[PDB]
């Protein structure tokens, strides 16, 4: 299936809002996001189906 | 989370520059059951639907192990990961298995007590340590029978070797209850659903538990949950009444910040900069993951100043005037009694699915807006 | 004839629509029979109606249970009497559930248990008519208490509907996210 | 997919299963001719269903013993088959009633009753084995003093008739055998 997802983040070190539009094509994957689990401090991994989002900033795992 | 192409909006900024998103293309044959981490966050681990076993590396994004479905037993109510994150374990109802990644060999599999259907929850403990030389392991097993397991199990790259030492048997069905090992020692909460706080603690062979004192004025309330920080040691504890910050060990009541009352199965914290200066375990900020228990909005309340305004004093090492003279950039900064601390709120859509950063620093967090077919 | 062939083709998508109502809405009889009787004589689609009806509705079963194996006694007399079968492992799988899930509600489960426990599951493909999902989905949910003492078919089962829906959710979603987590302490069990 | 000594092996027990289906309507049979056959039928054939169905029919306390075998090889047989079924009249009507037999010989009466009386017997072809004789003959005598009682719609009438064309082909033995068949003319006339 297409999916219009809908990144966002707001920082309380910066107390800002910002957000990012994220297509999905054709995706196989149904299920709502989680069970999610932080990978670091900087970034965090999340359930998707049986495939797995990861998203960081900063961080020297790119 | 694949598709043909993903996508998201050119970013305008160094805010954004830094963010990213990567898949992991390695999948499950089948969607998601449940997971564990390794605290190096080096290691990761995964089970699916299909209960069939992955492993993962995050930094040399290569693959490390993958386990077909017919390779394993109908059964696997459990899992379990060593700190070091160099090992796994595995829990189908009647005999565990021990697996190694790095080297991938049957370490060891044994039989154990189980007492079906009752909710398993497990804890591993760390020994006297000699990684890789040599090593033990404590396996707190957790019931909702209220048993409380616990095993020796000392490991060797020789074949790892096994022997049973102990069962609690903790009086009442439970809540919740988490392993917390201070680098002096080791030390175990135990809620109840009865809303017990007992807490065992090894002092080496002895092994003690201790009733904690939830205080008279709240004793009544049905608990959300209690969390806490075990490199801190200290216990966060749930209340609508507003939640304890218990010290441990030599163990005191300290203080409670002022919330909302707050949904059950929710609470949480979180902070940045971790260190160990002059006894005292300081932190640069805090923040406090929560879902709400009415408007069940997702919240995380913050706590602390920064970035040079303030450090944090979180509880004292040792409660008493001290004057050890090293050098403390902190003194620089201002000092923080509760009153300053000021929640920074920040109420959002239960909607979009998110988390709290571990170090509290940062939300983050995604949705469907919509969705649409190939057509 | 030329005609009921094309009478056919709308009483079908007259009933492919029909099931994927039976989920969000409570739905009745007087809906079935129209498509019943908009159907042909001897069709296709007159036979999946009626099984339609043997699975929508348990207050309707033993009659209705009568219907669908007079019309496949049917079939069967104008095959021989003017002779091979030609049926596929979807709507093998789809005969079979529906008949256990049948026998459910008529209180032999003492036997309609041990006959769910033997029902071979498709795998995963596009080929997935609402026929077969609206059985797959409600034998899934009669049998998901009951069988525990094998336990594979729940879990494949749900799986099935999991993986194999192809329809839009409904308060379908929270109800296959019933069937997963069923599926889940069928995993616990 | 099968060699060239398992064919062998199978036309050999295809005539010795024949032989003792024949056998144990005018002598006294058990299963120890049996194990001998599904043994000689190599591993994964049609044969080992038919010398199953066989072992179904002529063992009757082995019921419930002999029906898990025949479900294990026919899921067994449908667990390669996608890892299209094309199945004839009789062969539907064979299972059917075997069945049938099967569960009279359980203790479901109705439930043995209704599916009985389902069955969709066969006009009158060539396909007549001895096995789907034997089965016809033994589930129309275990279920003639039952389903002749409600009257309307029945098979017994149906099943009567088969087992009239079906004895009649090589046997050329032994007139007694065909006298025992006039002995169910009889019956079914005199019913």
């Amino acid at each position: 299936e297409t999916q219009v997802w809908e990144v966002w983040m707001y920082s309380q070190s910066e107390k800002k809002h910002r957000s990012k539009s994220l297509k999905m094509y054709n995706s196989l994957i149904i299920a709502d996001p989680g069970p999610s689990l932080a990978v670091s401090d900087r970034c965090v991994a999340i359930v998707l189906g049986n495939y797995v989002a990861l998203v960081g900033y900063g961080s020297e795992i790119f | 989370g694949w598709s043909d192409h993903d996508e998201l909006s050119t970013d305008t900024t160094l805010h954004e520059e830094k963010f990213r998103i990567e898949p992991v293309p390695v999948h499950h044959q089948l969607d998601i059951l449940k997971i564990a981490v390794s605290e190096n966050y080096k290691t990761f681990a995964s089970v699916g639907l299909d209960r069939c076993l992955v492993v993962w590396d995050l930094r040399q994004w290569c693959t490390k192990l993958v386990l077909s479905k017919e390779q394993m037993p109908r059964t696997l109510k459990a899992i379990a990961l060593d700190p070091q994150g160099n090992y796994v374990s595995l829990f189908s109802k009647d005999t565990l298995f021990i697996l190694n990644v790095e080297s991938p060999s049957l370490m060891l599999q044994h039989s154990y007590h189980c007492k079906p259907n009752s909710k398993l929850n497990v804890f591993w403990m760390p020994g006297t340590h000699k990684d890789d030389e040599w090593k033990n392991f404590e396996l707190v097993v957790v019931e909702s029978s209220g048993e409380i397991q616990v095993f020796s199990l000392t490991i060797e790259i020789e074949g790892a070797d096994i022997a049973l030492v102990e069962k609690f048997q903790l009086s009442s069905p439970i809540i919740k209850s988490i392993s917390i090992v201070s680098p002096t020692a080791n030390r175990i909460a135990c809620l109840t659903e009865s809303g017990e706080v007992t807490v065992y603690s090894k002092k080496g062979p002895v092994w003690s538990p201790k009733i904690l004192s939830q205080n008279k004025n709240y004793l009544t309330e049905t608990k959300k949950d209690i969390y806490g920080i075990a490199m801190a040691d200290i216990l966060f504890l749930a209340r609508d009444s507003g939640v304890d910050m218990i010290d441990l060990k030599n163990d005191e009541l300290l203080h409670s910040f002022t919330l909302p009352p707050i949904k059950v199965n929710t609470f949480s914290v979180g902070v940045s900069n971790s260190r160990f200066v002059n006894g005292q375990f300081r932190v640069s900020s805090i923040s406090f993951c929560f879902t709400h228990a009415v408007t069940e909005k997702v919240l995380y309340y913050y706590y602390g100043n920064e970035s040079n305004e303030s450090y944090i004093i979180l509880n004292k090492w040792d409660q008493q005037p001290n004057l050890v003279d090293v050098h403390d950039p902190d003194n620089s900064l201002a000092s923080l009694t509760f009153d300053e601390l000021q929640e920074n709120i920040h109420e959002v859509e239960d909607a979009s699915e998110s988390v709290m950063s571990s170090d509290g620093l940062y939300i983050f967090g995604m949705r469907r807006k919509s969705s649409s077919g190939i057509s | 004839s030329p005609l009921e062939v094309l009478a056919s083709w709308y009483a079908a998508d007259l009933l492919d629509a029909l099931l994927m109502e039976s989920l969000s809405r409570k739905v009745e009889i007087s809906e079935i029979e129209e498509i019943i009787s908009l159907c042909p004589k001897n069709s296709s689609i007159i036979r999946h109606a009626l099984l339609a009806k043997l699975v929508l509705f348990p207050e309707n079963t033993a009659d209705s249970l009568n219907e669908v194996l007079a019309a496949y006694k049917n079939t069967l007399d104008l095959c021989s009497q003017d002779s091979v079968l030609k049926i596929n492992l979807s709507k093998l799988f789809t005969l079979h559930s529906c008949l256990s899930l049948a026998l459910q509600r008529l209180g032999y489960g003492d036997v309609s248990k041990r006959m769910y426990q033997e029902i071979f599951v498709p795998d995963s493909d596009a080929d997935i008519t609402p026929l077969s999902f609206i059985i797959s989905w409600t034998a899934l949910n009669t049998f998901a208490p009951i069988c525990t003492s094998e336990n594979d078919v729940v879990e494949k089962m749900a799986m099935y509907v999991r993986t194999a829906i192809g329809t839009l959710k409904i308060q379908d979603l929270k109800l296959s996210r019933k069937l997963i987590n069923s599926c889940i302490d069928i995993g616990s069990r």
